[PDB]
C-alpha cells in the first residue's frame, strides 16, 4: 500500500512497555519519554538488540522527575530539577 | 436563588409515594406511603411517614439546595400547522 | 389534522319547500383548524326555549 | 425504590448500650452492601460502618472513633442490618443514617450514597 | 491540597497482626502511586511499601525488611490504600505515613514525596 511521509523513531525499551507505549496505558518509560497519540499510526515495530547493545551505559538515561505527564507531539529535552516543594530546587541536589 | 429564596416550604417536594413516575403523569395525589400491612390511616405511624419534608430553603444552604429556575418546553415539529414559526412563499418586493 | 370550512347565503324571496334552487355557486373558505381529533358522526342543534 | 427505616435509638447514659435497626423495604437488602451514618448538628454526615454482601468481619469495617466499641450484623431473612453499639460516648450523639446502593462490599471510608432512610435520634447524656 | 490519613495502629504483641488504612481526601489517589513510609525516634524517614496507580505486583515494591511479611494493597474504587502487616518483630515499631505525588508509577528506588499524613504509631511489644 502506499504513503507518504514516514517518520523514523528510535528509543530504547526495557521490553516490557511495548504493550504500554500504545495509548490507553503508560508503561515505565513510556510514562515520562515516550508517548503515542490517541489513535496512533503506523505500526509498531521492534527487534532485539540486547546482546550488542547492553555491556551500563547510561547515556541513554530515561528521565523520572519532571513537572507532569506527556501531551501528543511534544519533546522532553528540557532537564530541570522537579520542584516538589516551596523551596527553589536551584543549589543541586535537596530534600 | 437569589429572588426565591428568603425556608419557603410552600413548594414542597414529594418524597414518600406509591412507586416511580410514569411518562405523562401528574404526582397530585397526597397520600402517605403504605409500607406495612396495618393501615396507614391516623396520622403519623411506624414504617409510614409523611411525604412531606423540609427541602433545604434556609438562607444556611446558600450556595447549596437553593433553587434554581429551570424550564422543559416540549416542541412537535412538523405535526400540525406550526403556530409560532415562519411565512410561507410569498415572491419579490421591490 | 385540519378543518376547513366553506359557506355563503343567499336570498331565495320564495320559500318552496320542494328542492334546492337550481344555480351555481362557489363556497369561499372561511376558517380553518389546526386539530387533528378523530370525527365519525355529526349532530346538530336546535333553538327551542 | 428501596426505602431504609432506622429505629432503636434514644437516650442512654454514657457507657450504655443500644441497638440500631436499618429495616428495608420494597427490596431486599441482602444481595447489597449496607453501612450506618451518623451527623450531628454543624458537623457534615461521617461514616460509622458497612457491612457487605459476603458479612465477613475482614469486609465489615468501622470508622477509628468506633472500632472495638460498635458491633455490625445483618439478617437477611427480616431485610435488616443492625448497630449494636455499648460503651456510648458523649462524642457518639449524632443522627444515625443507613444506607445502601447497588455495590457489594464495604471498605474503611466511602460509603453507599444512593438510597436512605430518615434517620435515628441517638443521645448520650443524663 | 490532597489530605491523607492513617489509621490502624496500636500496640500489638510479637507475631501478631495489624492493618493500617490510610484514608485519602479532597481528592482521588486512583492515578498515583501511593507508598507507605515509617520512622523511629532519632532515625530518619525510610520507605516501607509502594503501590503504583495499575496496582500491579510488577509495579508493587516492599523494602527488604517487610518483603513477604507486609502486604500492600490499593482500593482505587473507593480511594485508599492498605498495608497488610503480619508476623510483627519489635523492630517494626514506629510511625507509619502514607505518602503521595503526582507520579503514576512506582519504582523500587522512587516512592512518592509530596503530600503526607499525621501519621499512625505501631507499636510492637508486651
Amino acid at each position: 500500500l502506499c504513503f507518504t511521509n514516514v517518520y523514523a523513531d528510535s528509543f530504547v525499551i526495557r521490553g516490557d512497555e511495548v504493550r504500554q507505549i500504545a495509548p490507553g496505558q503508560t508503561g515505565n518509560i513510556a510514562d515520562y519519554n515516550y508517548k503515542l497519540p490517541d489513535d496512533f499510526t503506523g505500526c509498531v515495530i521492534a527487534w532485539n538488540s540486547n546482546k550488542l547493545d547492553s555491556k551500563g551505559n547510561y547515556n541513554y538515561l530515561y528521565r523520572l522527575f519532571r513537572k507532569s505527564n506527556l501531551k501528543p507531539f511534544e519533546r522532553d529535552i528540557s532537564t530541570e530539577i522537579y520542584q516538589a516543594g516551596n523551596k527553589p530546587c536551584n543549589g543541586v541536589a535537596g530534600f | 436563588n437569589k429572588l426565591d429564596s428568603k425556608g419557603n416550604y410552600n413548594y414542597l417536594y414529594r418524597l414518600f409515594r406509591k412507586s416511580n413516575l410514569k411518562p405523562f403523569e401528574r404526582d397530585i395525589s397526597t397520600e402517605i406511603y403504605q409500607a406495612g400491612n396495618k393501615p396507614c390511616n391516623g396520622v403519623a405511624g411506624f414504617n409510614c411517614y409523611f411525604p412531606l419534608k423540609s427541602y433545604s430553603f434556609r438562607p444556611t444552604y446558600g450556595v447549596g439546595h437553593q433553587p434554581y429556575r429551570v424550564v422543559v418546553l416540549s416542541f412537535e415539529l412538523l405535526h400540525a400547522p406550526a403556530t409560532v414559526c415562519g411565512p410561507k412563499k410569498s415572491t419579490n418586493l421591490v | 389534522g385540519y378543518f376547513k370550512i366553506y359557506s355563503k347565503h343567499t336570498p331565495i324571496i320564495v320559500r318552496e319547500p320542494e328542492d334546492l334552487p337550481q344555480g351555481f355557486s362557489a363556497l369561499e373558505p372561511l376558517v380553518d383548524l389546526p386539530i387533528g381529533i378523530n370525527i365519525t358522526r355529526f349532530q346538530t342543534l336546535l333553538a327551542l326555549h | 425504590q428501596v426505602q431504609l427505616v432506622e429505629s432503636g435509638g434514644g437516650l442512654v447514659q454514657p457507657g450504655g448500650s443500644l441497638t440500631l435497626s436499618c429495616v428495608a423495604s420494597e427490596s431486599s437488602l441482602a444481595p447489597y452492601r449496607v453501612a450506618w451514618f451518623r451527623q450531628a448538628p454543624g458537623k457534615e454526615r461521617e461514616g460509622v460502618s458497612c457491612i457487605s454482601r459476603d458479612a465477613h468481619p475482614t469486609s465489615t469495617y468501622y470508622t477509628a472513633s468506633v472500632k472495638g466499641r460498635f458491633t455490625m450484623s445483618r439478617d437477611n431473612a427480616k431485610n435488616t442490618v443492625y448497630l449494636q453499639m455499648n460503651s456510648l460516648k458523649p462524642s457518639d450523639t449524632a443522627v444515625y443514617y443507613c444506607a445502601t446502593d447497588l455495590g457489594g462490599y464495604c471498605s474503611d471510608s466511602n460509603y453507599p450514597r444512593a438510597w436512605w432512610g430518615q434517620g435515628t435520634q441517638v443521645t448520650v447524656s443524663s
